[PDB]
């Protein structure tokens, strides 16, 4: 199980860091990775990152530049960075797990999500 | 019995560090030390900037004896340069450099100076392996104590590796831009980066079981007689002159160590035996049948009627047969 | 690898079959012979679950009414027999090639 | 060997010499 | 098929100088590195000191990364030195050498200290070449990029050479002088001479 959580209300221009509790995986298992989603209110699934065991984060090109995955298996945690929050970054979090590892379907396990609104 | 080495294309990404000590007498001038050292080019260098704008820094930053060690070029700031392609080689793969002459030290009178050139080098390699495939080395004669086949997707992480995983990382969705014409690739295809202590080893990953092939396809025979006599079938080739000796048992294909490739193969050139000179007078009968053949051969046959885990090891002779 | 799900908005009467089709701006054909797209269902106040995956297999959870289809660039999800349950917005996800990405999606609204 | 001993007939000037 | 490679008897002329610098302590030297390098030895080196005089200068003057590079034998005026057999080892070819001993600075409390050792080699090799003879080896696995057959005469410049046209010369009528019997032979032969950035073959 994972179970994501962040400040509920981030004022735009700023850093958000969120984080992801695991469950039943540790995140230093040969095949295991941890993806980060946001969907906007009423708007499709948007991908944002996803981290292996290695420190291998891969992002969205889009937001590359914002976004920074980092992953610390002491507390068995992942911690979702995104700077210079915008309005438009209002959305539900969603911490996935990915089993590209082990099998050929990703994001089988989300955690119930974390709603961010952007405002002053 | 496959012998033949796993061959793969790939590509070596390094900077040749040459640290000059050199000393200037009255009338004369004297190497008192040439460190010539190879240090890896990091991912980040890789794909941002080798792959992408085709430049690569004037600076090396790796981890030499267990020092975090940063060589400038010319001994100058950080700027960066182009790939040029290097001088022709009669019989030489393809390769590139920045620089092209050893910085030296200008000269002082009477004082030792020392002197960095950091060239990026990028080379075309051919890359070997061998079963168990845990290791694979590179035309350079340098070693890379990784699987070719390691990677992250269903199950090509369990495959043997000797560095720490922070060395390893396997860029999917890669659109190869080559550094003569300039084009990237539209075709994309999964990049394992491996970052030695020496250098950076990039090649296209690919799944280990339709990869290897731990038998190769020797024979195609058009007509080989199978007959049962003994307790023991003989088949006899007189294309070939040779005739082998099998248990009447088939050969479980299970059994063969990364053997997925037998079957593949003994079907398509079976197929197109058939297509070619059988079609038109038999009619294949059953699905095709492998047996071990004294000496190590493995024998896909494929019976016809007219209409009316282990590793096999095979012998260098077959004038047995 | 960009995913654009038909249509928007899917009303369909429950009983009768519904098709559901998203494609991608290059092919999602793997190097490893594999095609990586799989369907995700979000109900309302809930997160997604996966329905489909590797295209043409069904993960365990999900009834056999779903059904996924396609190739190359053009994919198609078709539920045999809709029911009641199928409430909600679909989406079809490329895994293949970095990045990866979601399509616009599709709401199912029973008639 | 071969190919080692190419290495700097191909990423280097052999020839040039610079005085200064 | 010939698999079998053209084999012939080549020479290596080349100077291994040795720079070593050393660190005296109170009661101790230690080694702070030790630079060795193999130096061509130039044809006006060969022909007039070599094959002539038996001899061999005490400095070598060559080229390394780019890089005019002027070592002296134990840091001292160029001398000319003889050049005196190598010691015996069983299945090895003929070996001459002009200096036995690596030179090491003498000893100054507390201070680095450089020193040049120049050991002038003359050693006759075995040379092999495989189709299609666009190079040949040496014994001491060292590769020549240009073919065997490369020289002057009808055609025979037209063969293959990976180097500046600079760095040979075929020395037409040459007269060896053997280095043990210190005599001359009579019959005059094509000579070769390749000076390679790391050593001169004939």
């Amino acid at each position: 199980t994972l179970k994501e959580s962040g400040p509920a209300l981030v004022k735009p221009t700023q850093t958000l860091t969120l984080t992801c509790t695991f469950s039943g995986f540790s995140l230093s298992t040969s095949g295991m990775s941890v993806g980060w989603i946001r969907q906007p209110p009423g708007k499709a699934l948007e991908w944002l990152a996803h981290i292996w065991w290695n420190n291998d984060k891969y992002y969205k090109p889009a937001l590359k530049s914002r976004l920074t995955i980092s992953k610390d298996t002491s507390k068995n945690q992942v911690v979702l960075t995104m700077t210079n929050m915008d309005p438009v970054d209002t959305a539900t979090y969603y911490c996935a797990r990915i089993y590209y590892g082990y099998r050929p379907y990703a994001m089988d396990y989300w955690g119930q999500g974390t709603l961010v609104t952007v405002s002053s | 019995e496959n012998i033949a080495p796993y061959k793969f294309k790939a590509t070596m990404y390094y900077k040749d560090v040459t640290v000059s000590q050199v000393w200037f007498g009255h009338r004369y001038s004297q190497f008192m030390g040439i460190f010539e050292d190879r240090a890896p080019v990091p991912f980040e260098e890789v794909i941002d900037k080798i792959n992408a704008k085709g430049v690569c820094r004037s600076t090396a930053k790796y981890v030499r004896n267990n020092l975090e060690t940063t060589a400038f070029h010319r001994d100058d700031h950080e700027t960066d340069m182009e790939l040029k392609p290097a001088n022709a080689a009669t019989r030489t793969s393809r390769g590139w450099h920045t620089t092209d002459l050893k910085y030296n030290p200008s000269r002082v009178e009477a004082f030792h100076r020392y002197g960095t050139t950091v060239n990026c080098i990028v080379e075309e390699v051919d890359a070997r392996s061998v079963y168990p495939y845990d290791e694979f080395v590179l035309a350079t004669g340098d070693f890379v104590y990784m699987s070719p086949f390691y990677g992250y997707r269903e199950g090509s992480h369990t495959e043997h590796t000797s560095y720490a995983a922070d060395r390893f990382k396997q860029v999917d969705g890669f659109y190869a831009r080559d550094l003569t014409t300039k084009a990237r690739a539209t075709a994309p295809t999964t990049r394992n980066l491996l970052t030695t202590p020496k250098f950076t080893v990039a090649w296209d990953w690919v799944p280990k079981r339709p990869s290897v092939c731990t038998m190769t396809k020797w024979q195609e025979v058009d007509e080989m007689l199978r007959s049962e006599y003994g307790g023991s079938f003989r088949f006899s080739s007189d294309a070939i002159s040779t005739t082998f000796t099998t248990n009447l048992t088939e050969y479980p294909l299970s059994r063969v160590d990364l053997g997925d490739c037998i079957g593949k193969d003994a079907r398509d050139a079976m197929d197109r035996i058939f297509a070619r000179r059988y079609n038109a007078t038999h009619i294949k009968v059953g699905q095709p049948q492998y047996y071990l053949a004294n000496g190590g051969f493995l024998i896909a046959y494929q019976p016809l009627l007219s209409n009316t885990v282990e590793r096999i090891k095979t012998t260098s002779s077959i004038e047995f047969a | 690898i960009v995913m654009t799900q038909t249509p928007l908005s899917l009303p369909v009467t429950p009983g009768e079959p519904a098709s559901i089709s998203c494609r991608s701006s290059q092919s999602i054909v793997h190097s490893n012979g594999n095609t990586y797209l799989e369907w995700y269902l979000q109900k309302p106040g809930q997160s997604p679950q996966l329905l489909i995956y590797k295209v043409s297999n069904r993960f365990s959870g999900v009834p056999d009414r779903f059904s996924g289809s396609g190739s190359g660039t053009d994919f198609t999800l078709k539920i045999s027999r809709v029911e009641a349950e199928d409430v909600g917005v679909y989406y079809c996800f490329q895994g293949s090639h970095v990045p990866w990405s979601f399509g616009q999606g599709t709401k199912l609204e029973i008639k | 060997q071969r190919r080692n001993q190419l290495h700097d007939l191909r990423f280097a000037d052999i020839d040039t010499v610079i005085h200064a």
